[PDB]
């Protein structure tokens, strides 16, 4: 029991390229998407681990 | 130079985590040597440069 759950949900991800189509076939146990993200990208960004406050 | 360092690896990926560590430390190693040497070597060259310029003027006269 992790956060009082013996059962779990596995999370998966993909990036549909402009023009491509995503098809979802199911008969059960699907945690379907609701909102998606249509990103633009551009380096000069990153993940930083800090305690320090913003100003 | 623009900086980007933060790389994350899972439990069954500690081989790559150690290569990232090898690479990260390896480059800091070279640069710390390279800076530390040039600072000592050219402080030596600046100190000789002056005492030569002084003598090269004592001779001018």
């Amino acid at each position: 029991k992790v956060r009082d759950r013996e059962g779990r949900i596995n999370y998966y991800w993909t990036l549909l390229e402009p023009g491509d189509t995503i098809i979802f076939e199911a008969n059960g146990n699907l945690i379907a998407p609701r909102y998606a993200f249509a990103l633009s990208r551009g380096f000069g960004s990153g993940i930083i681990n800090s305690n320090a406050p913003m100003d | 130079q623009f900086t980007a360092v933060g790389k994350e690896f899972n439990k069954l990926e500690r081989r790559m985590e150690n290569l990232n560590k090898k690479v990260d430390d390896g480059f800091i190693d070279i640069w710390t040597y390279n800076a530390e040497l040039l600072v000592l070597l050219e402080n030596e060259r600046t100190l000789d440069f002056h005492d030569s310029n002084v003598k090269n003027l004592y001779e001018k006269v």
